């Protein structure tokens, strides 16, 4: 019955999750990084 | 304009003439959604007409009509119900024979009814509505008339009543002015079914016609 | 896909002849049509051209007047009408496939053609004549007498090969785009009048005469032809 | 007395209201709805032909005050043949969108191919053809002549002009009039049998003022045409008197058709003011 | 087991909850990066012909071709640089929520009601585009579809369903089952391995293609998901709901990292894309206009209002040349 979804929500929470902290300055990055090849940061 | 270019801009052109013909051509379709139960409310109108998504398509009086059966989808109606936003009318069948027959069929959702007069995109969609098994109404309303369908009756016996009583309750919930609910009575054994919605369509086109004159 | 021509023969000059050319195996209602002519010795040279719903019509200033062409596209047929023959008009006439929208290939399919013998443009022309050559690496050039790099980054220059005894195949549209067909070897090169075409490791069955033709603007000039043989 | 003040006065009158409600209509109709419905493509048409017509009271107006011809005859021209022209066009719109209306609630099945807006664009232009015709004649036709010791226009060339009288009168009065009246009575018993319009507490008002507003428009089309045309068959079948002055009254109420026009059809509609 | 194995469910659940929190906050994050403040992108082309509501486009791989789909029953491939018809594809079905340009350029997809999703070939001979493969399989209506390669797709389906078909066979090859609510949008990683998907259930799942199993998932909304969207990085995503909020997830933390909702915007969101560097978040909503935030600042940097109608579909292209939005008013506008 719900067995397969106990499973699964056992397999989901058993991984493993880096903070907050690391995932902004990771998007941050590649924000800054290709922020001069970004022009609506012309072909018609 | 290089020649290549010139060739390009020819076939643009011919390529927008074919689209100015089709939409010329379909416009004069007319464009019915149908819905209700699968207690004989959408299969015998369907074959009184003549996978996901079924049409019906036929020509009555120099009218394109198209029917829309989108039965087989057994999911939520709000994620796919924009889709109908500019059809001419809901053509929605209820059923008279399921008024004591549990499934209750008078209360499919409580608000089979209710969420189609009002779901935002059908506030002026009129809806030809269908009453369904009157033969067996009348040879079958002679078994506990005030029951779980309507515990407020206190009115007469037989056919005559209680369908109108159950067509009456029916258009009280339309709660809209611009709207109108047609009703009719099935009996999955006549022949003059195609009238009743044409009749109405032509209604509609006229009022449309009315309200693009600038007279209402 | 099969252009069949039919007609052609002996006649007597001040006579008319209506080329015929069947379609099959395509969508013949959406593709430009060309006639192009051949000398019994010499190039290639352009006839006629008729645009898909029988627009744009052009002919060859060197038979204007005189030549007709015209389709038929429920009975899928193209025709060329030709009075008053002159000794000139001795050819071989080949029907020619085209499609113009962005990334088409146009003068794609040639057909079989058919002989008949009689008893402001842009000159075109390639500075070698034949080049004896497999296993090797060979470079043909093609020069024009105007630039053929248009505004929109767009050069139109074909490279087409005509083996000994078959019709003309394209190997290259617009300047180092290969077709349909073609082996990755070929390629093509260069700039303004000035252009190459590089066979990498040449096998064989590329014995024949090359040709470039330019589409910048009407009419249609075809090169001198480079003749490779083993 | 006070007959040249008061006529003068309603001259006036006519000409500003004619002008400022065939603006408006203009102004409105291309900064709303784009023009993408035929009933907009023949107010469009209407507000012109009107406004050419209304831009034409202070030459009838400095006529009767000059009482010969402080124009010339260019102007002359130029003027009595736009005055006829879109006299006609201003007609034949009204008959026009007459059709329309018939042919949008009696016959709707057929009303989704007659009613396109090309088609509505066709009609327009066989409207301007066939009034640019009668336009054209009053131009090489028309003159000036002095009579007594009075310079005045006329068509003057027999019977060029009973003629022409009686075939303005039969192409401007007869036919447009009958085709209103037999079009909105079908629309008007029609439109009784129709939902929406039904015998409730609230659709027989709703009727009630549609009937209302057919009535007003054919009651202003004859009571502002048919004392010109009278006058002039009453002519045609000593002239300086009140006689004379009644004239200019029944041009008065000719023009005042064509300032109550854009009042009528288009800022008494749903469609409009919005 | 009829409630120990839901207890331990819950607790499971109430464990991932706890261990969410507790690798949150750490080192309000923003470091006043100067944000654009009002980009003012006109309308720069137009393009007629459609008769319908437009429900997607997708653009091509050169970012110079797109392909549209209207209710009228017609795919259009657009040339965006001329305003060019080079195509006009008739389908069968007029019933269609979803179209793909195969990053190829050889085929389009194309889907809706008639769960089909059809394959069309345009560079093949004989000069039509023709029907091939119309693979069929699902229960519901398709919601997305997008292509892998020239040889495999992937489709998101009512019927709580996505799938990975190969189309030299026509046969479905991987089965991604989870989700409780129907499923309205899709986005492929940029490394073709992984994607994202928004149901209903106001949840989102990130599954692996190859293993077919979902790695994780996310529940920070409160309505129906209609749109989703991949970062260009790969490790993040966003996604809006009819809940008028924007939601920025991260694959890496599992978490809902930022939210973009304003106080007078009380209407669904129909599509979400990113611009190339992924600092702006365009947004199509109902009250027909397509606002751009700023996906580091959570602000409102700038509104696109030039449509009469709900704004349907919105798309960038590779190289950030042009954002192309269609509407309902059968018009769908080039921004620059
Ligand atoms: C619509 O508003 C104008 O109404 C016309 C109606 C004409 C009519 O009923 O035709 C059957 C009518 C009466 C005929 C006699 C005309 C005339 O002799 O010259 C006038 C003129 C000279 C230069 O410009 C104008 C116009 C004239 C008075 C006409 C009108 O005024």
């Amino acid at each position: 019955q719900a067995r397969k979804l106990v499973e699964q929500l056992k397999m989901e929470a058993n991984i493993d999750r880096i903070k907050v902290s690391k995932a902004a300055a990771d998007l941050m990055a590649y924000c800054e990084a290709h922020a001069k090849e970004d022009p609506l940061l012309n072909p018609f | 304009l290089s020649a290549e270019e010139r060739a390009a801009l020819e076939r643009s052109k011919a390529i927008e003439k074919n689209l100015k013909e089709d939409g010329i051509s379909a416009a004069k379709d007319v464009k019915l959604l149908l819905l209700g139960a699968g207690e004989s409310g959408k299969n015998t109108i369907v074959k009184q007409m003549k996978t996901g998504i079924v049409e019906t398509h036929f020509t009555f009086k120099n009218l394109h009509f198209r029917l829309f059966d989108v039965g087989a989808q057994r999911s939520e109606r709000k994620k796919w119900i924009h889709c109908f936003e500019d059809v001419t009318a809901i053509i929605f069948c209820v059923a008279l024979s399921g008024y004591d027959q549990v499934l209750n069929r008078m209360h499919a959702s409580l608000k089979l009814f209710d969420s189609i007069c009002n779901n935002k995109f059908f506030i002026d969609t009129s809806i030809i509505l269908f009453l369904n098994k009157k033969d067996l109404f009348g040879e079958k309303i002679k078994k506990s008339p005030l029951t779980i369908c309507f515990p407020e009756y206190t009115g007469p016996n037989t056919y005559e009543d209680a369908a109108a009583y159950i067509q009456a309750q029916f258009e009280s919930k339309n709660r809209s002015p611009n709207k109108e609910i047609y009703c009719h009575m099935t009996c999955s054994t006549d022949t003059n079914n195609i009238q009743v919605v044409f009749d109405a369509v032509t209604d509609i086109i006229i009022a449309n016609n009315l309200r693009g004159c600038g007279l209402y | 896909v099969q252009l069949v021509e039919s007609g052609g023969g002996l006649v007597q000059p001040g006579g008319s002849r209506k080329l015929s050319c069947s379609a099959s195996g395509f969508a013949f209602s959406s593709f430009g049509m060309h006639w192009v002519r051949q000398a019994p010795e010499k190039g290639l040279e352009w006839v006629a051209y008729i645009s898909s719903g029988s627009g744009t019509i052009y002919y060859a200033d060197t038979v204007k007047g005189r030549f007709t062409i015209s389709r038929d596209d429920p009975k899928n047929t193209l025709f060329l009408q030709m009075t008053s023959l002159r000794s000139e008009d001795t050819a071989m006439y080949y029907c020619v496939r085209s499609i113009y929208y962005y990334g088409s290939s146009p003068f794609d399919f040639w057909g079989q053609g058919t002989t008949l013998t009689v008893s402001s443009d842009i000159v075109m022309t390639q500075a070698t004549s034949s080049v004896p050559v497999p296993g090797e690496s060979v470079s043909i050039s093609c020069r024009s007498s105007k630039s053929l790099l248009h505004s929109n980054g767009n050069t139109y220059l074909y490279w087409f090969l005509q083996r000994p005894g078959q019709s003309p195949q394209l190997l290259i549209y617009r300047m180092s785009n290969l077709a349909s067909g073609v082996p990755d070897r070929f390629s093509g090169s260069g700039s303004g009048t000035a252009f190459t075409l590089t066979i990498s490791r040449l096998e064989a069955e590329d014995v024949g005469v090359y040709y470039c033709m330019q589409h910048l603007e009407y009419p249609l000039t075809f090169g001198a032809g480079t003749k490779l043989e083993l | 007395p006070a007959i040249p003040v008061i006529i003068t006065a309603v001259y006036s009158v006519v000409f500003v209201v004619g002008l400022v409600g065939n603006s408006l209509v203009m102004f409105v109709i291309i900064r709303y709805t784009k023009m993408k419905t035929a009933t907009n493509i023949y107010i469009f048409n209407l507000a012109l032909a009107d406004a050419l017509v209304t831009t034409t009271m202070p030459f009838q107006s400095t006529v009767y005050l000059m009482n010969s011809w402080p124009f010339g005859d260019v102007l002359c021209k130029i003027v009595l043949s736009i005055d006829y022209y879109n006299m006609f066009t201003s007609i034949f719109t009204l008959t026009m969108m007459s059709v329309d209306r018939y042919i949008a609630v009696c016959h709707p099945v057929k009303a989704l191919d007659f009613r396109t807006p090309l088609k509505a664009k066709i009609i327009n232009i066989c409207i301007w053809l066939l009034s640019s015709s009668v336009g054209i004649s009053a131009i090489v036709l028309g003159g000036t002549k002095v009579r007594v010791d009075v310079i005045e226009c006329s068509l003057q060339f027999s019977w060029w002009d009973l003629f022409m009288k009686i075939c303005v009168f039969i192409f401007a009065f007869v036919i447009p009039v009958l085709i209103i009246i037999v079009c909105y009575t079908l629309m008007i018993l029609r439109l009784k049998s129709v939902r929406l319009l039904s015998g409730s507490r609230e659709k027989d008002r709703n009727l009630r003022r549609i009937t209302r507003l057919v009535l007003v428009v054919v009651a202003v089309f004859v009571v502002c045409w048919t004392p010109i045309h009278i006058f002039i068959l009453v002519e045609a079948l000593s002239h300086s008197t009140a006689a004379l002055s009644s004239y200019y009254f029944c041009i008065a109420l000719g023009y005042t058709n064509s300032s109550l026009n854009p009042i009528l059809y288009a800022f008494l509609d749903e469609n409009f003011k919005r | 087991e009829l409630d120990q194995l839901r207890q331990e469910a819950e607790q499971l659940k109430n464990q991932i909850r706890d261990a969410r929190k507790a690798c949150a906050d750490a080192t309000q994050i923003t470091n006043n990066i100067d944000p654009v403040g009002r980009i003012q992108m006109r309308t720069r082309r137009t393009l007629r012909g459609h008769l319908a509501k437009i429900y997607a486009m997708h653009w091509g791989t050169d970012s110079r071709l797109l392909v549209s789909a209207s209710q009228d029953g017609k795919l259009i491939i657009w040339d965006s640089y001329t305003t060019n018809k080079v195509h006009a594809i008739p389908l069968r079905s007029s019933w269609v929520m979803t179209c793909a340009y195969a990053p190829s350029g050889n085929y389009v997809a194309c889907g809706g009601l008639d769960n089909i999703c059809s394959i069309y070939n345009l560079k093949t001979r004989e000069g039509n585009v023709r029907v091939s493969r119309e693979l069929a399989g699902h229960t519901g209506y398709l919601s997305c579809c997008r292509f892998l390669d020239d040889n495999q797709i992937v489709t998101s389906s009512g019927d709580t369903t996505c799938a990975l078909w190969d189309i030299e066979t026509g046969q479905q090859t991987t089965t991604f089952t989870g989700h409780t609510g129907d499923v309205m949008s899709l986005s492929l990683a940029p490394d073709t391995r992984l994607f994202v998907s928004g149901a209903c259930d106001a949840s989102a799942k990130l599954w692996d293609v190859r293993e077919g199993m979902c790695r994780q998932t996310f529940t920070g909304h409160e309505s129906d998901i209609n749109a989703i969207c991949f970062f260009p990085n790969g490790n993040a995503f966003a996604t809006g709901s009819d809940d008028a909020t924007c939601r920025l997830f991260d694959l890496r933390a599992d978490q809902e990292l930022m939210t973009y909702s304003h106080d007078n915007i009380i209407c669904g969101i129909t599509s979400v894309s990113f611009s190339k560097s992924g600092r702006l978040l365009l947004a199509g909503y109902d009250d027909f206009n397509c606002n751009v935030w700023d996906a580091l600042k959570a602000d409102r940097a700038g509104v696109l209002a030039g449509h009469d109608n709900r704004v349907s579909c919105l798309g960038v292209t590779d190289d950030g040349m042009a954002v192309a939005t269609g509407s309902w008013d059968s018009f769908l506008k080039i921004w620059n």
